[PDB]
């Protein structure tokens, strides 16, 4: 594997050059949006970025070390938790605001259109005010990205020793974060205490997903806001 | 199989 | 106003956490294996009610927790408390492989999750959790730091909780280093125990919709108390 | 009133 061979350096390099783009939404400001066509601005976000998560996930390293089955798997079951960080992280600079795309900032007033939607609005609001408040940084955020898609199907016969290498990598991970934490002139301390405070926030970006995919369902019955192809095989994952 | 077929391509 | 939880030592706070661990309870003496989802649900609804009283206790013990207003503590409860029961379930399970022990006298095996409509999927996942701490070799010490970690964190959306939080994490910290591990085995197994954390939450998400459904399904009635812990996540 | 509210003040 070249995944456990590389340096904390050469890591953080790959996992940065590995970086997908920051897309634009449709968002008209001259048009007319209801509570159905606003979300649909967003799972039309989504879809795009989907696309652009599935060919990042195979430049994080370790992962094309696995079963095609397993690379499914994997992504079914963080696709969401993915997105959220990565919407979260780029709404860091705008407090009270989400930055879906360059030419979509929502404040908490927007989130109120959808019913619903406002107590994963203040969530995700509330992991933004985090990440900003420790100052979190662009080489932690992608290495927390990637234990994300490594960690959270993991545990979801003989021959899947699969899991050993995974949880061999997230090791390695690990070590990255330490290691940029103590040329950040962290006491061992304080590298712990960070640690532990940017795992836990995985916690909550789990329980986001979760209560979206929940909503998500919702949205697919009422058949009024428009879902890809995609996003509903993927939202079907996570119903069976 | 979308997925399926995205992360083979 | 200061809270005495920072002025705890390492040791103080793993003693208080240890003395604050509620008992493990037992389900009742009939000595039906159950299958059908009423007898099974019956017994479990019955087992996490009861249970649900001893971690109300257990929480005020919690260094820090009191010093949270009356509503923060609500919260933090009714955010956590299947995430609590499950973490629970886990630890009491390491040494049944295969096997969940729910109490000394009902242990189930995957055979009888499947007769349940959805309860073989939540069963599997807690199967793996408690192998996962059973090959890490999971320490009661740790066992405590870390479910304390989820009372105090799992709807801390606070300056102060979080300077709990760190407090319990330089105490996991202190434990693997009493336990003679490197430093690099320190942070690694800090992260791989954390990281477990996530997999706990989305365990209880999973349930919290089965136990819903079973809720509308009114196949057995439910206590007050869990219909109310229930609601919250509504 | 909640329930947890009551226990809580035991
Ligand atoms: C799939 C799009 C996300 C979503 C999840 C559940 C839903 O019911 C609807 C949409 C979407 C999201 O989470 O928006 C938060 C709700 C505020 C209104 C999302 C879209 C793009 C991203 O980059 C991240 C999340
Ligand atoms: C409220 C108790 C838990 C529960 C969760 C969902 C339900 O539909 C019914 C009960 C209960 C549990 O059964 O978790 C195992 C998986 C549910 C099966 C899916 C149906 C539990 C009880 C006591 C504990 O100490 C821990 C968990």
């Amino acid at each position: 594997s070249l995944a456990l061979s590389l340096t904390a350096d050469q890591m953080v390099s790959a996992l940065l050059d590995a970086e997908p783009p920051i897309l634009y939404s449709e968002y008209d400001p001259t048009r007319p949006f209801s509570e159905a066509s606003m979300m649909g601005l967003l799972t039309n976000l989504a879809d795009r970025e989907l696309v652009h998560m599935i060919n990042w996930a195979k430049r994080v390293p370790g992962f094309v070390d696995l079963t095609l089955h397993d690379q499914v798997h994997l992504l079914e079951c963080a696709w969401l938790e993915i997105l959220m960080i990565g919407l979260v992280w780029r709404s860091m600079e705008h407090p009270g605001k989400l930055l879906f795309a360059p030419n979509l900032l929502l404040d908490r007033n927007q989130g109120k259109c959808v019913e619903g939607m406002v107590e994963i609005f203040d969530m995700l609001l509330a992991t933004s005010s985090r990440f900003r408040m420790m100052n979190l940084q662009g080489e932690e955020f992608v290495c927390l990205k990637s234990i994300i898609l490594l960690n959270s199907g993991v545990y979801t016969l003989k021959s899947l020793e699969e899991k050993d290498h995974i949880h061999r990598v997230l090791d390695k991970i690990t070590d990255t974060l330490i290691h940029l934490m103590a040329k950040a002139g962290l006491t061992l301390q304080q590298q712990h205490q960070r640690l532990a405070q940017l795992l836990l926030i995985l916690s909550h970006i789990r329980h986001m997903s979760n209560k979206g995919m929940e909503h998500l369902y919702s949205m697919k019955c009422k058949n009024v806001v428009p879902l890809s192809d995609l996003l509903l095989e993927m939202l079907d994952a996570h119903r069976l | 199989k979308i997925l399926h077929r995205l992360l083979q391509d």
